[PDB]
Formats: C-alpha cells, structure tokens, sequence
C-alpha cells in the first residue's frame, strides 16, 4: 500500500465579509489510502452539520474530496479543518484565514 | 474541441466493516453525470448531470447490471492479487480503473485508454494500438497471459471504438448547453507583505470551466520566473473553479512582475496587472 | 482438438439422490453457463460465470447448484432429485461478456429423475426380414427393427452391416411412442428399417445387426427386486441372407 | 423481461425452395443475435452470428438480417435440402452480456421429391417374437394413432439410398395378438385409396 | 455507456 499525504486547501467559494453566511470547503486532494477522517471545527467544535462531496479519484491514482457546510464569519476569524489520515502520524488541523 | 468521455472504477477491500466496495462514476469532459455506489441501500445508476436524465429505463438498467457484475469481478480480483502479491487476505487493498475514448474535433476517434492499478501503483494497461497490453510488475503479466489468451482487448476495441464514441457524441450534442458552455475566468490581485524588505503579491482567477488554466509570474520577462508558490486548482462547490498563484518579491518592486493569465474561453491572452 | 464436453449423456436419479453434471471446455473461454430444455418452454437459463469464483442465478435456478473454482469447469449438482428436473441440459461456453464472439454449446445431457427405479426396464429387441411380395414388387429389401418396452427414453438405434456402421438407405424414429399413451411410467417403444438392395439380402453371405443400447443403471445403484438390474447394456439382433 | 418471439413455430417447405425464419426482439444498446440448429441427440450447432451494428450477414447458403428499428431478424436458407431439417433457435443477448435469451425455436420439415410414388403394403416374419410395413407412398401422406386402442403405430419417415437415387416414405405397424393381420387402422379412412393389399 | 466487457485478474 503506498501512502501519500493529503493535501488541504480551506478557502471559502464566496468572500469573506462582516457578519454574512458563507461557504467553507475543505479541499482533500492527493490522499491514497482512500479512508480518510475530515471535519470542519468551530472555535475547537466539531460541527454536526457537514455535507461531504462524493469520492473521486485523479490521473495519478489520487482520491480528492470536499467538504462543505454553512458557518457566518465573524471578525474574531476563528475557524479550521481537522484531517486524519493512515500517514498521518497525529491528527493535523488547519486554521482559516479569510486573506493572506 | 478534444472531447473525452471516462468510466472511473474504485474497488476497495475494509476487512471487518463489510464486504468490498465497488465506486462507478462517468466522466464527459471534466463533467460527472453517473455514479454507482454498491453501499447504497438501493443499488444503482444515479443521474449526476442534467441532460443524461431524459434517458428511458433500459440506459439505467444496462449500465446498472454491469456495475453490479463488475462489483462481483472486482472483488474476486482483489481476491486475485492477494495470491499474486502474497500478501495476507486481512489487508485492506484498492482496485481502480480509468478507461474511455478520447474524440478527435472532426469527430474521429483519436486515442481510446483503459489504464488499470493496485493500491497506487499502476499495474496493467492497453497500448495506443487497443490490441496489446503492458504489464508493469511480474503479477500483472500474469494477468496479461490470461487477457491474451481470452481476447479481452478485442472485446475492448470494439467499444472503445464503437459505443464509446456513438454515445460520447450523443452526449456532447443533447448538453452542448452545458458541456461547451466554456465559461472565461476572472481576476483579483492583492498583496500581503511581511514587510522587513519583502512581500507577497498573489494573482488570481474565479469561476472557470474547464479546469485547464495557466497562472505564469513572469517578472517583466525576467530570467526568474519559478519563486511562485502555485497551488492546484480547488472547486468553488458552486460548480466553479478557482485558482490563485502566489509570488514573493523584495520590497522596491511593485509593478516590475507580469501576471500571465491563459483560459480556453478567453480567445485573447489575458496580461492583467496591479 | 475444441468444444465443450457434457458428461455424462444420460443419467437416471431416483428422487432425493445427488448427482453432479460435468461441463469442459480448454478454449479459454471465461463465461460458462447452463440451461435446460423443456418442451413448450424453449431453453432456459439456470445458472451462469462470468469468471472463475463468481456465479450467480437466472431464470430458474431453484435446485441446482454450481461451482466455478476453475476456468475449465463449470459443474451442476442437484442436490436432491425432483420429478419437475427431467429435462435435456445444455452448457455454454464464450470468451466473455462481450458482443465480439458467440456461445458454443454441448452435445446435452438427457435426465430422467424416476419415483422408482423398479419401473426402468432394459428394450426387446427384434428383427423381421422382408416380404417375399415385396422383392418382386420394388427390388428392394426393406428390414424393420423394432424396440420394446424400454423406460426410460435414454436409448440409441443403430445398424451395423459386417462389421461398420450404415448411414445409408437407414429410417430410424425421431421420437418414441409411448406403449401406454397416459401413463408417466409407460416403457417406451420405437421402430427403425433399414432398405438395401434386394441382391443384397438374397446373399446369403452378408451380416446386418440391429442393435440398441440403452443407458440405466450401475453395479453400486441397488436392486432387491428379482428381475435383472436394468444397467447399460447393449441389446443387439442379427440377420443373414434367406431366399 | 427480455423476450425472443420465434414466428412460426413450425415450416414445411419443399427441397429446392428457399425459405425465411423469422425472430423478433427488442432493441438494445449493443447486442448480438445468433443463430442454431438442434438436431436430436447433437446439442446446440452455431450457424451465423449478427451484431447490432451490421445489417446482414451470409455464409453459403444461409443469409441472416437484423433490423435494429423493428426488432426482428430473418434467416434465409437456400436451396433446402432434406439434412436440413432440424429445430433452428433464434437468441439475443441480455443488455449486460451475462446471458442469452433463447426462443422457443421454430421446426424446419423439409420434404423430399418422392420421384416414383408406388403405395403399397407388405408383411414380415414377427409371428416368433404380426408386424407389417406400409411404404413407398406419397408426400402428402399422414397417419393415424390406431384409436390408441392395444394397438401400435408410428409416424412417417424417409430413408435414401443414393445407390439407386430412391426415397422411400416408411412406416410400421404391429400388435402382440394375431387376430388382426395389418389393419391399416386409419381414421376409418380406407375408401380413398389404391395401396396394395395388406394379407401376405 | 459502460463497457460489458469482464476481465478477470
């Protein structure tokens, strides 16, 4: 079984702005095993509400995934994406940052 | 104008969760319109695209019972390998596929494909020639001793070149709404600066299809080119494509780098800057 | 060498008695399958492989079952015997699943499943020589032979002059006739000639055999009736030159 | 589901005269149709296979259609001979290529020239073990069941010796009792006829 | 349209 890393991507479909709902995706892209564990944190939360796209895999043998579900940001800018996987040896989260 | 139609096959073993799982998906273009899933309780051809649903019961059935042999195929292959590979029968393995025709713009055949693999690695494919085989490890050659003796290519070549391309047209002309809509990208440029003699700058594309776009920092045509920071491009889940590439530059150059944005739907090179 | 080999050719199962029907082929062929005839229904599908380990159901699939272990053998067991199983069953072979090539079949397998084995009987065989009248009137000898009382219907009519098969100048029926129209256990009946030139027969110095075989049971099936165990035999007839 | 429908069922047609068999399906994506003939006791022959892409296809004397927009398929047989009779079985295949759907099949009787007809009746020595053979008689000619009454009887039949170019029509009838000597036994029908007389 | 066509490792 060959084992590649994940490859994250968190950007929001539709800018960022003060006190509006939005989209945050959580690109997966370049895993293989295929299982893979992703979740979507409000301030360190796990939200209950997530809707995953379905599995597709690339040319070079990779699965990629998306996940997606409805958070307001707010100027304290708090939110992330925790991912685990076979390769990875400890869970690794990944903070949302609305621009840099 | 190429114009491709692909049949995405994954098969993967869960020892202690339940028996092995066989995922069909159709690709025209870079646009999904079937999926079959063996885990759904009703087990299925579901319509994934607009115009692939005016289809009759017998498109559904067919393409339906194929997917449930082929769930049965590719579990005993799984089976297979584990013989061929030694490897223990409690491992969790993955089978995939990608086969296909690929449509000339005259509408001739042009390349027809059907690459397999095992847990990654590719492990047998059929040549240009769509009568020959190559095997990569020495398991697979096996396997193409048996797909020689059995004719399993020929069976191959004639879909590749009859039904394949038939309903690879049918499909392009009855959603050309959509499949050759060729949506152009936009452009967006901001800067973020670290600020002790340097910064970062990053050049922007929105909503795009297809997905085939090139994002180069050429610096005023300067030699160096590569410092950028490229990432893939990620789905907007709006059924819209975005891309950004990034690029730091010391501080005292503002405008002496040049964006160069490409897109199939903008016939013109876009060179837009700050 | 080719083909798909069925064994056997005929069987006769009591009910509740297992069996398995064999089905070949060395033409590297993937997908194999089975089918039965019956008349009125046409032939239908009972099982198929797509490939060795996979087998699944088709039409009528209740009672039998198959393995597909290996890529040259598909077998047919019936697990236990039923009077509905009495059919000819047919295996197929193919490269696969594909439109390029076509099925090849066997030459079938005839089934009788029986209440009781008492009622299977070995056939009378009997010779009559021609008709003076009839010499006269065409040139030509017409020799009848005619089976009797034979059940079940596994049997084959063949004439053998000296010591060869003849082809030639031969009628034999295509189907028997039921000595007792109604009854399910009425021993079979059937006629065959033979016509040569009248010369022929007027030598006295010429051999023709009629002789029938009939397909029933073995040496290991049971027998405690009194009568001779109907197992496969040849009955044969014989008759020379008379003038 | 799937249904092959096989008109007609059944075909008499003189030796010499081209004939048309006829099969019906529905239309699928891709599929194949294929041809057999079952002679007793020989199993399944292929003789032609189709595709649904092509419109024809010939070997010999054998020529099979394919009309993928009414669903049906003929095979045209020419120039019949009397070895060509047998059952002939129509069959597609299933949408996902797993099977094959069979037609019940349609009988082929191909009737052979009966040059010099001469209907006649003769005897034979059966009295050891009363046996007697009507031959020789016309095409057109059929039999009876005996009023299925102790009494047997079977069906008609040909055999040729191409020695002397003959064809003979055949047929037998016999009983263990001796008190009748070959009675035609005939649906009462002895009053049209001039075969020879049964009593050796 | 998928390909009918088995293949068996």
């Amino acid at each position: 079984m060959i084992q590649r890393t994940p490859k994250i991507q968190v950007y929001s479909r539709h800018p960022a702005e003060n006190g509006k709902s939005n989209f945050l995706n959580c690109y997966v892209s370049g895993f293989h095993p295929s299982d893979i564990e992703v979740d979507l944190l409000k301030n360190g939360e796990r939200i209950e509400k997530v809707e995953h796209s379905d599995l597709s895999f690339s040319k070079d043998w990779s699965f990629y995934l998306l996940y997606y579900t409805e958070f307001t940001p707010t100027e304290k800018d708090e939110y992330a994406c925790r991912v685990n996987h076979v390769t990875l040896s400890q869970p690794k989260i990944v903070k949302w940052d609305r621009d840099m | 104008g190429s114009h491709s139609m692909r049949y995405f096959y994954t098969a993967m073993s869960r020892p202690g969760r339940g028996e092995p799982r066989f995922i069909a998906v159709g690709y025209v273009d870079d646009t999904q319109f079937v999926r079959f899933d063996s885990d759904a309780a009703s087990p299925r051809t579901e319509p994934r695209a607009p115009w692939i649903e005016q289809e009759g019961p017998e498109y559904w059935d067919r393409n339906t019972q194929i997917f449930k042999t082929n769930t049965q195929t590719y579990r005993e292959n799984l089976r297979i390998a584990l013989r061929y590979y030694n490897q223990s029968e409690a491992g969790s393995h993955i089978i995939q596929r990608m086969y296909g025709c690929d449509l000339g713009p005259d509408g001739r055949l042009l390349r027809g494909h059907d690459q397999s693999a095992y847990d990654g690695k590719d492990y047998i494919a059929l040549n240009e020639d769509l009568s020959s085989w190559t095997a990569a490890d020495t398991a697979a050659q096996i396997t193409q001793r048996k797909w020689e003796a059995a004719r399993v290519a020929e069976q191959l070549r004639a879909y590749l070149e009859g039904l394949c391309v038939e309903w690879l047209r049918r499909y392009l002309e009855n959603g050309k709404e959509t499949l050759q809509r060729a949506d152009p990208p936009k452009t967006h440029v901001t800067h973020h600066p670290v600020s002790d003699h340097e910064a970062t700058l990053r050049c922007w594309a929105l909503g795009f299809y297809p997905a085939e776009i090139t994002l180069t920092w050429q610096r005023d045509g300067e030699d160096q080119t590569q410092d950028t920071e490229l990432v893939e491009t990620r789905p907007a889940g709006d059924r819209t494509f975005q891309k950004w590439a990034a690029v730091v530059v010391p501080s005292g150059e503002e405008q002496r780098y040049t964006c160069h944005v490409q897109h199939e739907g903008l016939p013109k090179p876009l060179t837009l800057r700050w | 060498n080719a083909g798909v080999t069925q064994t056997p050719k005929f069987q006769v199962l009591k009910t509740g008695q297992s069996m398995t029907l064999q089905c070949a082929q060395d033409m590297n062929h993937e997908y194999m399958s089975w089918y039965r005839q019956d008349p009125g229904m046409g032939l239908r599908l009972i099982h198929y492989s797509v490939g060795a380990g996979i087998t699944d159901q088709g039409e009528v699939p209740n009672g039998y079952n198959v393995s597909r272990s290996t890529t040259e053998d598909f077998p047919l067991r019936l697990l236990s015997a039923a009077p509905s199983q009495t059919s000819v069953y047919f295996c197929a072979s193919s490269y696969g699943t594909g439109i390029n090539y076509g099925y090849t079949f066997g030459s079938g397998t005839r089934l009788t499943v029986v209440e009781d084995l008492n009622k299977v009987f070995p056939p009378e065989v009997a010779v009559f020589e021609p008709s003076e009248a009839e010499i006269s009137h065409t040139q030509k000898a017409t020799l009848v032979c005619l089976a009797t009382g034979f059940f079940p219907d596994h049997v084959e009519l063949s004439w053998w002059v000296n010591g060869k098969e003849v082809h030639s100048g031969v009628c034999t029926d295509p189907q028997p006739l039921k000595e007792q129209p109604a009854l399910n256990d009425s021993r079979y009946a059937l006629s065959s000639r033979l016509r040569v030139s009248a010369t022929f027969w007027q030598n006295p110095r010429n051999h023709f055999r009629c002789q029938v075989q009939f397909y029933g049971l073995s040496e290991n099936d049971e027998w405690t009736q009194d009568r001779a165990k109907p197992v496969t035999q040849i009955v044969s007839a014989e008759a020379w030159g008379r003038a | 589901k799937q249904e092959v429908t096989q008109i007609p069922a059944a075909l008499s047609v003189p030796e010499g005269e081209n004939l048309v068999l006829n099969c019906s399906f529905t239309d699928s994506a891709i599929y194949n149709l294929q041809w057999f003939r079952q002679d007793p006791g020989k199993g399944l022959t292929s003789l032609l296979l189709i595709q649904s892409s092509q419109r024809e296809q010939t070997s010999g004397r054998l020529n099979a259609s394919l009309d993928k927009s009414s669903g049906r398929s003929t095979l045209y047989i020419a120039a019949s001979q009397p070895g060509d009779s047998a059952t002939y079985l129509c069959a597609q295949l299933n949408q996902a290529g797993t099977a094959l759907i069979f037609g019940k099949g349609t009988t082929l009787s191909v009737s052979s020239n009966i040059q010099n007809p001469d209907p006649a009746v003769y005897q034979l020595r059966d009295s050891k073990s009363s046996v007697c053979l009507f031959t020789d008689f016309d095409s057109q000619t059929n039999v009876s069941q005996s009023k299925d009454s102790d009494v047997y009887i079977t069906d008609k039949c040909v055999l040729d010796m191409r020695s002397m170019d003959f064809k003979s029509n055949s047929a037998v009838a016999w009983s263990n009792k001796s008190d009748f000597a070959c009675a035609n036994a005939f649906n009462n029908s002895i009053i049209p006829e001039d075969t020879f007389f049964p009593s050796p | 349209q998928a390909s009918q066509e088995v293949k068996n490792w």
